[PDB]
């Protein structure tokens, strides 16, 4: 996945 | 149509060069298509969804998104301000808990559920499923993704964030689906993005502004963020009649911006999602 930063 | 001062990822996707700020797209905007967001749920009442979103299934006590990631990704797929396919229908499937985790068997069950559920939805232009999740290699998870794809749904899945070869991550390593890497606003591969021969395409994934729970917005980073861009683009192109669920991934790669990304290791495709819009 990629996330859930800035 | 054009959206002025759009989030950078939206502008990137209708531009042949980085640095623009207008998102140009066709007014049809994905209407007639449906995108299942398989994630932490969606805050359906968020105004940016204009009532085009709803919860359809949970595997937990509540169908509510107490995490935000899911609302974030649904927003990039199809919220008014932050979405690629501004008129698409969104269906939320909560396979992840409010902490963002879930078991492989419930994520497999959520995929099987969509394969069936789509049959009682009216989606004249096609059905897309967006999976901003993944974990270690599992042949059973890969397998649920391949079934969903073959049932006639365009499956878009995250490459994953370990700056590693996506081959050891699932559903990312299922070849039959569309594995999405992440890039940043300078056309570099996102530093956290997985890579490898299994990736099909890249989309904007670094510091993506989108909807958040509590009726707010937030910019987060992650290939998870890139995925919905490609899922939304697929929905957009299907309603345009350009491609089908089965060939949408290959069609996106064929019409991508080629060779624009930097920091792509030998073996990984250098293709960036591109809508090819012409007024
Ligand atoms: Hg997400
Ligand atoms: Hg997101």
């Amino acid at each position: 996945p990629a996330p859930f930063p800035a | 149509a054009a959206q002025t001062n759009a989030p950078w990822g939206l502008a990137r996707i209708s531009s042949t060069s980085p640095g623009t700020s207008t998102y140009y797209y066709d007014e049809s905007a994905g209407q007639g298509s449906c995108v299942y967001v398989i994630d932490t749920g969606i805050e359906a009442s968020h105004p940016e969804f204009e009532g085009r979103a709803q919860m359809v299934k949970t595997y937990y006590y509540s169908s509510r998104d107490g995490n935000g990631h899911g609302t974030h990704c649904a927003g990039t797929v199809g919220s008014r301000t932050y979405g690629v396919a501004k008129k698409t229908q969104l269906f939320g499937v909560k396979v992840l808990d409010d902490n963002g985790s879930g078991q492989y068997s419930t994520i497999i069950a959520g995929m099987d559920f969509v394969a069936s559920d789509k049959n009682n939805r009216n989606c004249p232009k096609g059905v897309v499923a967006s999976l901003s999740l993944g974990g270690g290699y599992s042949s059973s998870v890969n397998s649920a993704a391949a079934r969903l794809q073959s049932s006639g749904v365009m499956v878009a899945v995250a490459a994953g964030n370990n700056n590693a070869d996506a081959r050891n991550y699932s559903p990312a390593s299922e070849p039959s689906v569309c594995t999405v890497g992440a890039s940043d606003r300078y056309d570099r591969r996102s530093s956290f993005s997985n890579y490898g021969s299994v990736l099909d395409i890249f989309g904007p994934g670094t510091s993506i502004l989108s909807t958040w729970i509590g009726g707010s917005t937030r910019s987060i980073s992650g290939t998870s963020m890139a995925t919905p861009h490609v899922a939304g683009l697929a929905a957009y192109l299907m309603t345009l009649g350009k491609t089908t669920a089965a060939s949408a991934c290959r069609y996106i790669a064929d019409t991508a911006n080629k060779g624009d990304l930097s920091n792509i290791p030998f073996g990984t495709v250098n293709l960036l999602a591109y809508n090819n819009y012409q007024a």
